[PDB]
RNA sequence: GUGCUGAAAGCAUCUAAGCACGAAACUUGCCCCGAGAUGAGUUCUCCCUGACCCUUUAAGGGUCCUGAAGGAACGUUGAAG
RNA sequence: CUCGAUGUCGGCUCAUCACAUCCUGGGGCUGAAGUAGGUCCCAAGGGUAUGGCUGUUCGCCAUUUAAAGUGGUACGCGAGC
């Protein structure tokens, strides 16, 4: 189908520095900088940026669409906030937040602590959750991957660390 | 099961996928036709 | 990072209810440090050590001369170290049989294997049938007769063949110490040790990691 | 009378520098080849003893065209059967540019003797200038 | 022969395979290659006949 | 094998940019050999500082006086052979 | 290709490689609760039975074992038995 990728405005608090391959981007929650293409180039008019590749060919748009599509995370980040709740369903089951050392039961023999990589809070509301706090969805992504794999929900229960919304269909049972 | 035959896609709710060849069928149904032929 | 000193024997201490003290008498007499080196034209860390009552009257001379930069008492064949952090030749150059190494914890040794001269399949293996009496045709100790018929073969280079016997390093590793009387040099293990009498061992702390 | 120019027996040996810090990789062992035979050379009628002289840096910077930073064979098995060989690729071998790599040319040249009177006498080192355990004398 | 002359020939502009081909061109000229070891003992003349071919190649 | 973020392909996607895990396999860690590593490496210490000649003279060739450090030889031997 | 000679099967001894892996190691799906399995992917580090019957290889049987792998090596091995 017909793609796109253009659409990225600068609100407030937010604040673009370019430099050609490299750039970052200020604001609330912080900023950011990343690899990007050699021969290509963004540009900051006003509001919106426009990305660009400097040659007419198949790898050539795609590489935009990942660009200004990366970039507005940026600024989602820095303003809005990041965050992505973890259910731990299983009875011995409890996350602890006691910052950058979450504490974790989960049925293996002994507790075991999570060191979050700094760039991410937490703060279990109840003695069952898992609430991320950061601004790189990229970065806790990893974060939040981990703490699931911690012990993913399997499908005969769903006990597990599941995401908040994690659609799991524990429904699977029986013999024959 | 993960299956490392050679078959397509099939079904509806199946992906292709690229990451080597894997014909792949993954759907949220099940796991059972995923084909990776890997 | 340690001394080394003649073996001379074994014996134990047979506990009351035990003889689980099985050690091997191992006289840890010190050694001579102050020599050693660091970047500027060498190679790492590296101590020099010697002990023993060597006729420094006459046999070995060069060496006796070699041990004029700053030392003491020139004793056997000199062995060296290497890290640890350890003193040099600023406050002293002369290590004792005992320091910080700690205690309790099982110290490897390293005597010389003795060597029983040439030996054979069975030997060097312990382990090739057959018979003697009604035999007299393949006499047991044969290789036991090893290889192909009409084959590449090489006759495969490495194969456990007859080979010698002697002098040769070994390493027990592990092996905890009941015992210590420093300057008395007594330092005792528990049992196995290389050599026999007539060895240097090096008994290093642990090389466990 | 008889033209063949004769052998001086390595009459000439002209010093120089490489850098090998460059991005040619592979393709720089050719006019590194060439060269120690004889290449710029007119006279010095090759075939027989002769070479030149020249010598690498770092070298360490290179990556070969396509995934060959991945690739390469690379075994120096032994005389050991007992089943050896020993492979590392090219990434995992230019953690120590030894004996290879760097050293491509050995297989570039006429080998056996006399060729192998060439061969490592270029020098190789990975470090460019700071300390040339190398003759610092004269050199382009 | 051409070993040498196409060591000698190159070094000072176009390869020994452009060298012969202006060397090609020639009423007269074209004295053959043995002699051609002049780059040992008559550089200024071989030099001096490299332009015979490179200004000679069309 | 598992994934993240992610376009190509208004989603999706482990990948095309880009990060992270991951086995008795591989490199290392442990033990032995190991500078003939002719690419013959390093460091410490010891010993030798008397006269002349003929050449086709920088190549040497040769005589007398010296002979060290050390090595070896012999002998007494060895848990070494 | 060997008939102016390349000694057969099985056993003993001692092996060396492959991987289409028997045990152990890591994974995917399961008509996978767990325990145990089924199958497929990856993996050759190391390990991988004593006897009864028979010339046997093999096989069946008794009893073990984590397991008692398939195959190449002149159906490995008689100037070795």
């Amino acid at each position: 189908s017909r793609v796109a990728k253009a659409p990225v405005v600068v609100p407030a608090g937010v604040d673009v520095k370019i430099n050609g391959q490299v750039i970052t981007i200020k604001g609330k929650n912080g900023e950011l900088t990343r690899t990007l293409n050699d021969a290509v180039e963004v540009k900051h008019a006003d509001n919106t940026l426009t990305f660009g590749p400097r040659d007419g060919y198949a790898d050539g748009w795609a590489q935009a669409g990942t660009a200004r599509a990366l970039l507005n995370s940026m600024v989602i980040g820095v303003t809005e906030g990041f965050t992505k709740k973890l259910q731990l369903v299983g009875v011995g089951y409890r996350a602890a937040v006691k910052g950058n050392v979450i504490n974790l039961s989960l049925g293996f023999s002994h507790p075991v602590d999570h060191q979050l990589p700094a760039g991410i809070t937490a703060e279990c509301p109840t003695q069952t959750e898992i609430v991320l706090k950061g601004a790189d969805k990229q970065v806790i992504g990893q974060v939040a991957a981990d703490l699931r794999a911690y012990r993913r929900p399997e499908p005969y229960k769903g006990k597990g660390v599941r995401y908040a919304d994690e659609v799991v269909r524990t429904k699977e049972a029986k013999k024959k | 099961m993960k299956v490392r035959a050679s078959v397509k896609k099939l079904c509806r709710n199946c992906k292709i996928v690229k990451r080597d060849g894997v014909i792949r069928v993954i759907c949220s149904a099940e796991p059972k036709h995923k084909q990776r032929q890997g | 990072m340690i001394g080394l000193v003649g073996k001379k024997v074994g014996m134990t201490r047979i506990f009351t209810e035990d003889g689980v003290s099985i050690p091997v008498t191992v006289i840890e007499v010190e050694a001579n440090r102050v020599t050693q080196v660091k970047d500027l034209a060498n190679d790492g860390y590296r101590a020099i050590q010697v002990t023993t009552g060597a006729k420094k009257a006459n046999r070995v001379t060069k060496p006796e001369a070699g041990h004029f930069a700053k030392a003491g008492v020139e004793a056997g064949r000199g062995l060296w170290e290497f890290r640890l952090a350890e003193g040099e030749e600023f406050t002293v150059g002369q290590s004792i049989s005992v320091e910080l190494f700690a205690d309790v914890k099982k110290v490897d040794v390293t005597g010389t294997s003795k060597g029983k001269g040439f030996a054979g399949t069975v030997k060097r293996w312990n382990f090739r049938t057959q018979d003697a009496t009604h035999g007299n045709s393949l006499s047991h100790r044969v290789p036991g007769s090893i290889g192909q018929n009409q084959t590449p073969g090489k006759v495969f280079k490495g194969k456990k063949m007859a080979g010698q016997m002697g002098n040769e390093r070994v390493t027990v590793q592990s092996l905890d110490v009941v015992r210590v009387d420093a300057e008395r040099n007594l330092l005792l293990v528990k049992g196995a040790v290389p050599g026999a009498t007539g060895s240097d061992l090096i008994v290093k702390p642990a090389v466990k990691a | 009378m008889k033209t063949f120019t004769a052998k001086p027996e390595t009459v000439k040996r002209d010093w120089y520098v490489v850098d090998a810090t460059g991005k040619t990789l592979g393709r720089l062992a050719t006019e590194l080849a060439r060269r120690l035979r004889g290449k710029h050379k007119a006279e010095y009628t090759p075939h027989v003893d002769t070479g030149d002289y020249i010598i690498v840096l770092n070298a360490d910077k290179v990556a070969v065209t396509g995934n060959k930073r991945t690739d390469k064979v690379y075994y120096h098995h032994t005389g050991h059967i007992g089943g050896i060989k020993q492979a590392t690729f090219e990434e995992m071998i230019a953690r120590r540019p030894e004996r290879v790599i760097e050293i491509a040319v050995k297989g570039m040249l006429p080998k056996g003797p006399l060729g192998r009177a060439m061969f490592r006498k270029l020098k190789v080192y990975a470090g460019n200038e700071h300390n040339h355990a190398a003759q610092q004398p004269q050199v382009l | 022969w051409i070993a040498r002359i196409n060591a000698a020939a190159r070094q000072n502009g176009i390869s020994y395979s452009k060298f012969i081909n202006g060397l090609k061109k020639a009423s007269v000229e074209i004295d053959r290659k043995i002699l051609a070891d002049i780059a040992v003992f008559d550089k200024v003349a071989f030099t001096a006949l490299v332009e015979k071919a490179k200004a000679a190649l069309a």
